[PDB]
């Protein structure tokens, strides 16, 4: 709950990502607008609920000095291993903990945003540590995340 | 830098009832569970008599209050992750 100078500048280009008008404040609708374009759809009074939840004065808009201020009570980080595992178990039919080579590639050229034939070679070079054709997942994201 | 480190997620009630609204209704439905809880105890055990209609009125009472009690820690944990959603695109601006 207090960071360091370097940070402060960096956080003020975040809030452009943010203030989607550059008038200083971001409201309910911008945030809205930048939340959606995550894929979440808050609604109305949870988009109010953020915004109280920082506003300091109350004048319903979050300024740079309350978005500076939420975010030193906010700054520790926690590992992702386990989280990166269980969107590995989506595609682990069998429940066996493996995913085939072959099922990789299905699942990565055509769910989600995808990924070029050539671009998952690699990535399954990667994964397919015992070079059997089958990815062990978890061993392939403990190898990622350390 | 962060690789691929996220937010880490916070603890207890200790955030967002400056909406006072869920502070509206934590109060409420907890007044309700100590209510419900006191009546079914009450009705089953401190009575010679125990008119098994009455207890039940009182579980249909408890199971509400306690579902009301659910649905606010729920919808507290969302707001959290709402908010741990805009930080962690912040704090992409440190890579
Ligand atoms: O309670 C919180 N409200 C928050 C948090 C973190 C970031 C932001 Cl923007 C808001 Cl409005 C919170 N972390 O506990
Ligand atoms: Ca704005
Ligand atoms: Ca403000």
């Amino acid at each position: 709950a207090a960071l360091t100078e370097e940070q402060i500048a960096e956080f003020k280009e975040a809030f452009s990502l943010f203030d989607k008008d550059g008038d200083g404040t971001i409201t309910t609708k911008e945030l809205g607008t930048v939340m959606r374009s995550l894929g979440q759809n808050p609604t109305e009074a949870e988009l109010q609920d953020m915004i109280n939840e920082v506003d300091a004065d109350g004048n319903g808009t979050i300024d740079f000095p309350e978005f500076l201020t939420m975010m030193a009570r906010k700054m520790k980080d926690t590992d992702s291993e386990e989280e990166i595992r269980e969107a590995f178990r989506v595609f682990d039919k069998d429940g066996n903990g493996y995913i085939s080579a072959a099922e990789l590639r299905h699942v990565m050229t055509n769910l989600g945003e995808k990924l070029t034939d050539e671009e998952v070679d690699e990535m399954i070079r990667e994964a397919d540590i015992d070079g059997d054709g089958q990815v062990n997942y978890e061993e392939f994201v403990q190898m990622m995340t350390a | 830098g962060r690789k691929l480190e996220l937010t880490k997620a916070e603890k207890h009630f200790h955030n967002f009832m400056m909406d006072t609204q869920l502070t509206k209704r934590v109060k409420n439905a907890a007044a309700n569970v100590l209510r419900e809880t006191w009546l079914i105890y009450k009705n089953t055990k401190l009575v010679k008599k125990i008119d098994h209609a009455k207890v039940r009125k009182h579980q249909r009472k408890f199971l509400q209050a306690i579902h009301q009690l659910r649905s606010v820690k729920m919808e507290q944990r969302k707001l959290n992750d709402q908010a741990n959603t805009l930080v962690d695109l912040a704090k992409t601006q440190l890579e």
